[PDB]
């Protein structure tokens, strides 16, 4: 009849909290003798059995535009990029005035020759060297129309750090694990619009594999969706918030290149040797990307038929990116250590007015979309705090038979009496990639102590 | 079965599954984060065991005490509490007074053990 | 009562504030000092629990043992030493005489454990 | 005796020296190495104490259980073990059969735990 | 006047003093007189407790 | 302006963002920052005080 306090160890209650997180790689990356810019040895190996448990009758609130795991991933990748360039060759002597002409006989319309002078093993004497530099890396310092003088582009802001030519930029998967005494709530609802309640919450220690690919528009390799094309956005009222389209089926994409000679080893000091592009053997062709026609057309048509839920009585259009410099408006990625920047006018040239147009032609698979596109070497990513990288070139031809997962769209500022709201592509900050991978997860703290009244009383 | 196996079930069903919940408590740039996480895991486990060990409930999943339950904390009968609530909401209206609960339990343990010492020294 | 709420009180008054004093033994240039402080606090508390668990008194605030008290350590009666002086003066008197007390406790505990082992193996 | 004072001695002297070998389980770039060594030492001791705590032998140096000893693990006489052996080759003999021993001890303590659990609420 | 920005090396910026607009005047610091005097006298009367 | 008396002008040449070329610049350094280099009797070859 009386009530007494009783303690319980094992009470399942949660608190919203933030904590530092692990890294869980696999054993297959543990055996390689080369170290990539991420970690293989530093991460703890994971057990080959993901313990997943489903909760009975819980409904949990979820958010992803205010998350902590996204910021921790962003800080981890920034710190790894700034840490993998410490024992590397600093190309501070590559700031000399460069004398450049056409690229030999039969000009390539991509590269300049740009022969400079450099310091030999004696501080006094100098020797003449030649290289090949890409056009976006070269800027004509001038006071007149003197077209014979040029300089390197990163001898104006900061940095001048060369990447170490034994690491790889390959995106191996990394798992995130919470420490002991914490857990991760993962929402398995297929129609998750980004915020709000979820009703199939599962408790997971170590998240699934995340590939840290880098892409401004047009998301590369990643986890697919479950049932249909899904729209994620913060508000869908203002046009400043980047809208993320997540696809159900992938579209193949390939990107290739003509030949180069090799790394031409140029020595600039005691034990400091950088590898600029030497000769080019073979003819000169343009680097490009290839996408199948009908796959892209009906993928964008599926995005059209699903995107009309939030805009019921309006037609949708697409056009190019809305101006700026080349580093933001273009689809940028890396393959084999070479950085590609690509013009995407041919992909976003179309509209939908509500009439679905089915296609049935098995002999019309020859039609493809090409993308005429360029290659830089001096890299200025993360729009700052970047430690500007000079990626050394790669001798043979390179092929990037990739996969596609998502799109990063934005809405143009609409006008009155309009039924033709257009959607452009946009890049921006790199938080959107890992926000489009970590929509499922939320880190949480368990409190295993509880108190409750009951009829039990301790003996005296 | 592992963590949080009855996280949305009723309060009375949670008492029969406590043996499986409190099991996993110890089992460059990616070394320092691992070290900080390991240190805070050790700190969390030691804090929970120390707080369980002050008021005479060490090594027990369910421990009964001898402090009366004031009606100004819950003011609700036993039946609907033990058959209607989940643990989450009950923790929400006890979290305002858990400090007073902890202090009363600590003082009750000290009084009980001093009474035990006097009873043992009587002989 | 606070962290040192009875530092000048008598033995009979300071033996009741044990439970509100033992609760607080666990709760970049300036991001490594905090980590070192965390680890040394954990080591101090674990050393104390190691020293308590050896003579068979884990989880007890006040511990009654079976070691006889040699008169050469104190040469004093009980009423004035429990109602006159504080913990600091008595600690200052006994601070020369601690290691032999700890050794006597260890020897008596292992003897008691072997005796209990023999008695339980007799059955 | 001192540290490792009876490592080669027989089983009879080994039970009189357990209380001293549990003393010494606790007592820039090199700074992180020192913190790594310290945190692994404290974590190894904490896992050891938790492992003693699972099968109901926490605090006690010598703990008796109720698991029946299957003869296929040893096949040796009782007085042969306790009067003609040191701990080392005994460890080499038993070390293949450790996980079955640990699982049997854990399930025996689980059995005693549910016996206590349904004995507390049956009076 | 200003932080005139000289550029040295590959991207190092050194900030110096540029022009001076207006006239040239001296850099001073002002203390109240009577507050200083009676604070000094209070230090004096508290300093005769040690020296007789 | 001919009447400063605490800060000198101290024009020099310096390395620009291209390490081949140098350019002519000026500042206004304070007087205790500067010591004369006594290679002659000319009071115009001044230098910064931290250079040794
Ligand atoms: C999205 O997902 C795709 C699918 O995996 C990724 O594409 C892979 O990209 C990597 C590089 O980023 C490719 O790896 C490279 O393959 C080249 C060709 O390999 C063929 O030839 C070798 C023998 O030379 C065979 O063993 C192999 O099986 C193939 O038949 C190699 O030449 C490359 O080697 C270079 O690197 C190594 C490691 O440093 C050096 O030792 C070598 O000397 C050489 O320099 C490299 O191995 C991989 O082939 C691609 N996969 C496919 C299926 O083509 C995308 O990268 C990924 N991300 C993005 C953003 O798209
Ligand atoms: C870039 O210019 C250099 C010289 O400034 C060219 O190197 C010359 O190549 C010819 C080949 O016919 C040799 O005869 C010369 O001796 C080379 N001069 C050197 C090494 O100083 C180089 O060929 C030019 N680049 C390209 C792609 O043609
Ligand atoms: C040094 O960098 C600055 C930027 O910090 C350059 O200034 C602009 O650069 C862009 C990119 O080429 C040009 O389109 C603009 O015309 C530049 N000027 C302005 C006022 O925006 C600057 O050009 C760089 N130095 C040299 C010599 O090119
Ligand atoms: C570095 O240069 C300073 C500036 O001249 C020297 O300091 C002077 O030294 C002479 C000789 O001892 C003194 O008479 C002066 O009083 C010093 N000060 C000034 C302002 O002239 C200094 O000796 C030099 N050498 C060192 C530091 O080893
Ligand atoms: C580079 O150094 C050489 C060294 O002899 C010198 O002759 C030449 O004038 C320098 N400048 C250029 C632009 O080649
Ligand atoms: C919840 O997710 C699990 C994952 O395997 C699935 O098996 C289950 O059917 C899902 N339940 C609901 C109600 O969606
Ligand atoms: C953003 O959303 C909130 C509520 O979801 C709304 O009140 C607000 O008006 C939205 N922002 C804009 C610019 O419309
Ligand atoms: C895309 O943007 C350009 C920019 O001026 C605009 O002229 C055009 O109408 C837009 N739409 C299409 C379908 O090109
Ligand atoms: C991309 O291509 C279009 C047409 O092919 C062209 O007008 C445009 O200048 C190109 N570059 C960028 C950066 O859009
Ligand atoms: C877009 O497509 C139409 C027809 O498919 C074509 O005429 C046009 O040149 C394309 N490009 C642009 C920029 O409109
Ligand atoms: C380019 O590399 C790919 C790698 O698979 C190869 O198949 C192709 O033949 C190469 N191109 C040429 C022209 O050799
Ligand atoms: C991309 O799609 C192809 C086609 O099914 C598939 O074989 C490939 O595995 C996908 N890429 C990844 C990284 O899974
Ligand atoms: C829904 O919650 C109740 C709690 O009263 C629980 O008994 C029931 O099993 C839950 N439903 C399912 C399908 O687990
Ligand atoms: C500084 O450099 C300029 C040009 O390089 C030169 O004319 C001058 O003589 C140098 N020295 C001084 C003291 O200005």
């Amino acid at each position: 009849e009386n009530l007494w306090v009783t303690v319980y160890y094992g009470v399942p209650v949660w608190k919203e909290a933030k904590t530092t997180l692990f890294c869980a790689s696999d054993a297959r990356a543990y055996e390689k003798e080369v170290h990539n810019v991420w970690a293989t040895h530093a991460c703890v190996p994971t057990d080959p059995s993901p313990q997943e448990l489903v909760l009975g009758n819980v409904t949990e609130n979820f958010n992803m535009w205010k998350n902590d795991m996204v910021d921790q991933m962003h800080e981890d990748i920034i710190s790894l990029w700034d840490q993998s360039l410490k024992p590397c060759v600093k190309l501070t002597p590559l700031c000399v005035t460069l004398i450049c002409s056409d690229a030999g006989s039969g000009g390539v319309e991509e590269m300049k020759n740009c022969s400079f002078n450099t310091t030999t093993e004696i501080r006094d004497k100098e020797k003449k060297e030649y290289a090949l530099f890409y056009k976006p890396d070269i800027v004509p310092l001038s006071e007149t129309n003197n077209t014979s003088e040029y300089r390197l582009i990163n001898c104006n802001t900061s940095a001048c750090t060369q990447a170490c030519p034994k690491v790889t930029f390959e995106p191996i998967p990394i798992h995130y694990c919470a420490p002991a005494g914490y857990a991760i709530l993962k929402c398995n609802d297929e129609t998750f619009n980004g915020t709000g309640p979820c009703s199939n919450v599962s408790t997971v220690q170590c998240t699934h594999g995340i590939r840290p690919v880098v892409s401004t528009q047009l998301l590369l390799n990643g986890s697919l969706a479950e049932k249909e094309i899904v729209i994620r956005s913060e508000n869908l009222t203002n046009n400043a918030k980047i809208i993320i389209v997540h696809l159900h089926t992938p579209v193949e994409i390939v990107c290739t290149r003509p030949n180069n000679n090799t790394r031409k080893s140029v020595r600039i000091g005691p034990g400091q040797t950088f590898y600029a592009t030497g000769d080019i053997i073979g003819d000169i062709k343009q680097a490009h990307c290839n996408i199948s026609e009908e796959k892209w057309n009906d993928t964008l048509q599926k995005v059209g038929i699903e995107l009309q839920k939030h805009f019921p009585n309006k037609t949708i259009k697409y056009n190019q990116s809305a101006g700026g410099d080349m580093e933001i408006t273009t689809h940028s990625f890396n393959c084999g250590g070479e950085f590609f920047y690509c013009n995407t006018s041919n992909l976003f040239n179309g509209t939908y007015n509500g009439t679905y147009i089915s296609t049935n032609s098995s002999a019309n698979s020859t039609s493809t979309i090409t993308l005429q596109c360029r290659i830089k070497q001096i890299i200025n990513m993360w729009q700052g705090v970047g430690r500007c990288m000079y990626a050394p070139p790669i001798a043979g031809n390179i092929t990037c038979r990739s996969n596609i997962t998502g799109l990063l769209l934005t809405r143009d500022g609409g006008t009155n009496s309009n039924e033709t709201e257009t959607f452009r592509p946009a890049g921006g900050d790199m938080r959107d990639n890992w926000r489009s991978e970590l929509y499922k997860y939320k880190v949480v703290k368990i409190e295993p102590l509880g108190v409750a009244p009951t009829r039990c009383k301790r003996r005296v | 079965l592992g963590f949080l196996g009855a996280a949305g079930s009723t309060m009375g069903a949670a008492s029969m599954t406590l043996t499986v919940q409190a099991r996993n408590l110890l089992s460059t740039v990616w070394g320092i984060k691992q070290l900080q996480a390991r240190v805070l895991a050790v700190e969390r486990y030691l804090r929970d065991q120390q707080l369980l060990g002050i008021w005479g409930c060490s090594g027990k999943l369910i421990c009964c005490t001898n402090v009366p339950w004031n009606s100004s904390w819950s003011n609700r009968n036993l039946s609907e509490i033990w058959d209607n609530m989940t643990w989450l909401q009950w923790d929400k209206e006890i979290s305002n007074y858990t400090q007073i609960i902890y202090g009363l339990l600590e003082e009750s343990q000290n009084q009980q053990e001093k009474n035990e010492q006097d009873l043992l020294a009587l002989d």
